[PDB]
């Protein structure tokens, strides 16, 4: 055998005495710094999970306390760390800042900002390894949190605090659906009610830093980053930094998630975070798994989905919803990490890749697609919607696989469904729109409408009702159902602008 | 500081300072060979020892020889007299025309640019080239990946996206040869000096060659894309131009990558690759990017093991890519060159929020009709042209002058077809195509467009040919 | 960390690590040769039938044992260095081999004061004047001050002539290799 | 030898997956770190090394030349195993020869449609 401690420098400090000049309760000496993971002498005091500091500058945090020497992951790139390098505990646990004076900023995975516009002038420190709210503090998902997008709010419900799971092949609409999601909030961040406001978090890990600048950019040309966090670990940070980047994210959110208000936090995407993970595994010698994934590839996500809770009135009634993105290889949803994820959250978004190909973009693959949860939760308008657009389109993906008219009627029924639930990009629309369009869809108006021309009609329909009747939007949205009367209404427009489209 | 030698396993020695370490990454001179023999720190090992990857051959190293510390990575010389020249790993000239004298020198470790820095507007990169610059757009600081085997035109290609880069865009290039074969190194070098583009005379060259062979040992395989990243950046940094970037080929840079992370003892991932596969290709693709100073695109050919899309090298590669060139062998035969590939080559970029409306409506339209074109094809096969009508003949008249205008003569290329290089702007070409499509031309003999610049020219063929 | 002053003599694994942190500790304050008296005297205190008891036995709470050594370290009156080494050993739990360390320490003081290890293996026995030439024939290969350190052995089992080690430099002259080379040569 | 003294030779090595077989036991022995398939990280350096000598001086050095057979065993048509693709990668070429071609009477059993040079029409006599 040997030991990791029992090095020259060491021992000869140790034999003539000199070690009583040197602290080593508050203070160690890097050992050896390899494989991103830095052996460290000292630091006798040191907490596990502390987030001890070198003398570079770098911040890494203690994982195994071996008897002899720590062992630290450094958050950064270990070229600047040197055997002999002095690093210093800080008395806390890793933790991030947290508040309302990150909202509108691009943080790293450790909150220090780096879009150059000043340091994050906030006030409370959260731990990054917190426990997730319990059985009792949770309760049901009532309210909604509106997509924007036609297809996720009519077939594939979000609720609040529901951990969905946009997951599909590479190049196919995922951080797509989730800019929609994160603009689409603009409408209701501009009133009073917090009932409604919810501020969102975009977590962006092992991503291109170039499309994250881009993301930035495009967010603040809609003013939908006064309200937006964007955390930040991209390709070239070093493993540890994708590693930590979902639970700073998380933590940010579980800030407003405690305070009573609600908060939404994209992933982008949890895949990398698990290679991420790998990678940090095996350079520890740690056994490797099924595909070389440690055994715990799963207590690392669990522990950060499992936070994403929907609080009730007597803890403050917050939220956080979490929408983490997936990329399944070829078309393999029964890989390990998909398997892995899609039995930890509620629900899933199937983002088909030959529908993405052929034209029909959002990607959404239905009935691979379930919200086992946002049906409880789903304005009762667009229920009054979907409770029929989904039993249309069940009808018709029987009829696909292939006639008499009842076929021929289904066909074309189905076919003028689906061209509706087609959208432009970063053009959310509001519930009360989605309810008119899929409500003159489904009742058969749009029947008598060559296919390719609904791609059209939609659109001129939006228009001729986002100024004509304002006023029936307005109830609608108000009593939040399709009041009878509403129903008269809305049935009296659509043929009238029907009757001379053409 | 001078360390000295203790280990010497394969191309892995380990060498034992005493007053001061290096940082990871330092370069160390090994004193006492003939040959510039150059280690590349990876690890410390406590006991004030430190591991260092070799970028030459290790034989007749002795436990004691003294290793001299440079003080920073592996340094190379940058200035714009690397153009024309060929440079192995660690910036030694191999062309044997003397020492690259050089005012400036750069450290090929360097970290990508920061968020700030980073460029938010997504442009394009005109090539000049109509297929390329019509249906699978290159993007400024985009990683553009060439797929397609040899006898398919692909130097060709990069000679002449080289030269057209260098006119348009008025900026230089590079070629990092990643386990370049010797021959074929030697191949390269001689095709650049006939068609041009490097000049042995006047020091008017527009490519810096950098050449890691096949044979030099796998920690010299890794850092050479590091170093044409470091040529290129400093003629982005350091004079704010576009440039290109040849990787031929980004697989042996993982199979470098994997090599030394095997000798360096981690344990391997999935297929055997390195534990550290995503990030090291990151922190090599994240400097291939669009500043604010300049821009570094970037034509990286791709081998897809077993055709294997899937496999962690091509998966890991393509979550980078934003665009593909599909050079394909069957439309080699037709003689249509370039040889791309019409309906497999994508583009991220091609989206009507970036090219544009008229962009992406024509380049969609000519996508459809072949579509329709090779489908057809089936069915005049199988039964025969009788089988069509006219509103189906009309579209196949209209494909097969679409895809003869696709092709075009190269100014490389003269040598070949004898026709003039035809450098057609960007409008030009969606003039042409918009027009093609409306049916302007349908009565002009399809051997009007064939290896033409502009449509105008197609005219003028058409008129000479005619009579 | 420190600077460190290395040996003359490089040993290598545990006793390797603990001699070259001694030799080193001891360059520094000059307590070279007293701690080899001390190292030397341990050697012996280590010996006796309980202490190389009750420093075998594992179930002997290591504080129970560093604490013996200590108390030990004080009836004998050692040097800090030595005592210090003692107690390092001890609650390492690598004192099992420290005849390993000392005899290393002794391999790293005998090249500091210059006395390179030699060897004459004689085709049977020797005499002493032959003794005497070979010391003062030998004594040629040396550097400017080393010392030697002749080690003669008889072996009848070669043929004549004899095998001279010098530190590692080995000169064959024994008569049976000259057999089994011109056999070699001439088959 | 030949080749750097003006002369032209030829060298066919048989097998060089018994070669790396050879190199993988006397690493595994000296316990160097294993890879893929058990081999050592340098089963390419290996055979690179190798069968990058076999060149053609120019006329400067002499003129001469050193052709390279190097012949591979792949285990039933597995081309993707780490040998065949570690020195398919590093050849100008190779002769795909099948069993199913060797019994229906094409003997060599070349396989022509695998079967591929890249230096082409060079390296033919203009009758040929
Ligand atoms: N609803 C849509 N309509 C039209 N185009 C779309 C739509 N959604 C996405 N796209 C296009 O698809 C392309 C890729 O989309 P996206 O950015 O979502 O990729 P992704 O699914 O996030 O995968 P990656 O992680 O590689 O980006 C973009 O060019 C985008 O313009
Ligand atoms: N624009 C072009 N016009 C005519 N022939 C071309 C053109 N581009 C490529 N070719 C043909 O394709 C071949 C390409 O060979 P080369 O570029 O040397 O290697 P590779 O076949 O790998 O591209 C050339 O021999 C040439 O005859
Ligand atoms: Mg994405």
């Amino acid at each position: 055998k040997t030991g990791t401690a029992e090095v020259s420098s060491i021992l000869e400090e140790r034999i003539l005495g000199a070690d009583t000049s040197v602290d080593l309760e508050e203070t160690g000496r890097v050992l050896s710094i390899g494989d991103g993971i830095a052996r460290v002498h000292g630091l006798r005091n040191v907490q596990a999970e502390e987030m001890v500091e070198f003398s570079s500058g770098l911040k890494g945090m203690s994982l195994n306390l071996e008897p002899d020497n720590v062992g630290v992951v450094v958050f950064g790139n270990d070229k600047l760390i040197k055997e002999g390098d002095i690093v210093k505990r800080t008395g806390a646990i890793v933790d991030v800042p947290v508040g309302e004076e990150l909202l509108g900023r691009v943080v790293d995975a450790l909150g220090n900002a780096i879009d150059g516009k000043g340091p994050i002038g906030s006030k409370a420190r959260r731990r990054v390894g917190l426990k997730a709210p319990g059985i009792i503090p949770r309760i049901s998902v009532r309210e909604p949190m509106q997509t924007g997008i036609k297809a996720v709010d009519s077939l594939v419900p979000i609720g609040r605090g529901q951990r969905e799971l946009i997951i599909g092949d590479r190049q196919t609409g995922k951080t797509s659906i989730a800019i929609d999601t994160i603009i689409n909030q603009k409408r209701f961040n501009d009133g009073t009610d917090e009932k409604k406001k919810l501020y969102c978090i975009y977590v962006a890990i092992g991503q291109k830093r170039s499309t994250v600048a881009q993301l930035v950019k495009r967010l603040t040309d809609a003013d939908a980053m006064k309200y937006t966090i964007v955390v930040s670990a991209t390709a070239s940070d070093a493993a540890p930094l994708q590693y930590l980047a979902p639970y700073s994210g998380c933590s940010m959110g579980e800030y407003f998630r405690d305070n009573g208000k609600h908060a939404l936090i994209i992933y982008d995407d949890l895949s990398k975070q698990a290679v991420a993970y790998r990678q940090m595994s095996l350079l520890l010698r740690r056994p490797p798994g099924r595909e070389a994934y440690p055994g715990d590839v799963f207590y690392l996500h669990s522990r950060l989905l499992e936070r994403a809770a929907k609080m009730n009135d007597a803890f403050g009634g917050g939220s956080l919803t979490a929408l983490p993105v997936i990329e399944t290889q070829a078309g393999d949803v029964s890989a390990y990490i998909p398997t892995n994820v899609i039995s930890i959250t509620d629900g899933q978004i199937f983002l088909e890749t030959e529908l993405f190909y052929k034209g029909i973009r959002p990607a959404i693959n239905v009935g691979l697609s379930v919200s086992r949860v946002g049906s409880a939760a789903q304005t009762r308008a667009m229920k009054q919607v979907a409770g029929t657009m989904k039993l249309e389109l069940a009808q018709y993906r029987e009829v696909a696989a292939f006639l008499d008219a009842a076929t021929q009627q289904l066909l074309s029924r189905g076919v003028r469904l689906t061209e509706l639930l087609k959208q432009g990009q970063y053009s959310p629309m509001a519930i009360e729109e989605q309810v008119a369009v899929i409500y003159a869809g489904v009742r058969g108006y749009l029947d008598k409408l060559e296919p390719s021309k609904i791609t059209k009609f939609e659109n001129a329909f939006l228009s001729h009702v986002i100024s004509q009747h304002q006023a029936l939007l307005g109830k609608i949205r108000t009593d939040g159902k399709i009041s009878e009367e509403s129903d008269a209404k809305l049935k009296e427009i659509v043929t009238n602008f029907l009757a001379g489209f053409e | 500081t001078t360390g000295r030698i203790v280990a010497v396993i394969g191309a892995v020695v380990d060498v034992q300072f005493d007053e001061g370490l290096p940082p990871i990454l330092n370069a160390l001179e090994v004193q006492g060979r003939e040959t510039r023999l150059v280690l590349e720190v990876a690890q410390h090992l406590g006991e004030s020892t430190v591991r260092t990857i070799a970028m030459d051959g290790t034989e007749g190293l002795v436990r004691g020889q003294k290793v001299l510390d440079s003080g920073a990575p592996i340094r190379i010389p940058v200035g714009p007299e690397t153009l024309g020249r060929i440079m192995n790993v660690i910036g030694e000239p191999i062309d044997e025309r003397g020492p690259i004298k050089t005012k400036q020198f750069a450290a090929i470790h360097a970290e990508a640019p920061e968020f700030v820095e980073m460029s938010v507007e997504q442009e394009i990169l005109v090539t000049g080239i109509k297929v390329v610059d019509l249906l699978a757009p290159y993007a400024k600081g985009g990683k553009i990946g060439l797929f397609g085997g040899a006898g398919v035109g692909k130097t060709v290609l990069i000679m002449e996206l080289i030269n057209n880069v260098a006119k348009a865009h008025g900026g230089y290039s590079v070629f990092a040869g990643v386990g370049e074969r010797t021959r074929e190194g030697n191949d390269l070098y001689h095709e650049m000096i006939e068609s041009g583009v490097i000049n042995l005379k006047d020091a008017t060259s527009k490519v810096a060659l950098v050449y890691g062979q096949m044979n030099e040992p796998p920690g010299a395989r890794a850092r050479v894309a590091l170093t044409g990243l470091t040529v290129a950046e400093y003629f982005r940094d350091q004079e704010g131009q576009d440039v290109l970037l040849f990787i031929d080929n980004i697989f042996r840079f993982t199979q470098a990558g994997s090599e030394v992370s095997a000798l360096l003892g981690r344990i391997p991932s999935a297929v055997g690759y390195q534990p550290t596969l995503a990030t090291d290709m990151g922190t090599m693709q994240e400097r291939i990017t669009t500043t604010k100073k300049g821009s570094i695109t970037s034509v990286q050919a791709i081998y897809v093991p077993a055709d294997d899309l899937t496999d962690p090298a091509p998966a890991t590669t393509f979550a980078h890519l934003d665009a593909t060139t599909v050079l394909s062998r069957a439309i080699a035969e037709l003689g249509i060159y370039p040889a791309v590939d019409p309906l497999d080559s994508t583009s991220r970029i091609m989206d009507p929020n970036i090219v544009g409306s008229e962009h992406y409506d024509v380049a969609r339209g000519v996508q459809k009709i072949l579509q329709d074109y090779k489908s057809l094809q089936d069915i005049i096969a199988i039964l025969g042209m009788d089988e069509l009508s006219e509103e189906d003949k009309l579209t196949v008249s209209r494909a097969r002058k679409i895809q003869r205008f696709l092709s075009q003569p190269f100014q490389v290329a003269e040598v070949f077809t004898g026709h003039l290089g035809k450098l057609v702007p960007l409008k030009e070409t969606i003039k042409g195509f918009q027009q093609i499509l409306a049916g302007e031309y349908d009565h002009l003999p399809e051997q009007a467009f064939y290896m033409v610049g502009p449509i105008e020219e197609a005219v003028a063929k058409a008129d000479k040919l005619a009579e | 960390f420190a600077k460190l002053v290395r040996p003359p003599v490089q040993i290598y694994g545990i006793e390797g690590r603990y001699a070259t942190a001694l030799y080193s500790a001891a360059s520094k304050q000059n307590k070279l040769e007293q701690v080899e008296k001390e190292l030397l005297r341990v050697g012996q205190i280590l010996k006796e039938p309980k202490m190389a008891a009750s420093l075998l036995n594992p179930y002997v709470k290591r504080s129970v044992k560093v604490k013996s050594l200590s108390d030990m370290t004080a009836k004998e009156k050692f040097s800090p260095l030595t005592s210090n080494l003692i107690n390092l050993l001890a609650e390492n739990g690598r004192l099992t081999n420290t005849p390993a360390v000392i005899s290393a320490f002794s391999t790293m003081m005998s090249v500091h004061r210059g006395e390179v290890p030699c060897t004459v293996t004689t085709a049977s026995a020797l005499d002493e004047a032959t003794l005497t030439e070979l010391k003062t024939v030998l004594k040629s290969f040396l550097s400017k001050g080393q010392v030697l350190k002749l080690e003669v052995k008889i072996d009848p089992s070669i043929m004549g002539g004899m095998i001279v080690r010098i530190g590692e430099k080995y000169v064959d002259m024994s008569a049976k290799t000259k057999i089994q080379k011109l056999s070699r040569a001439m088959r």
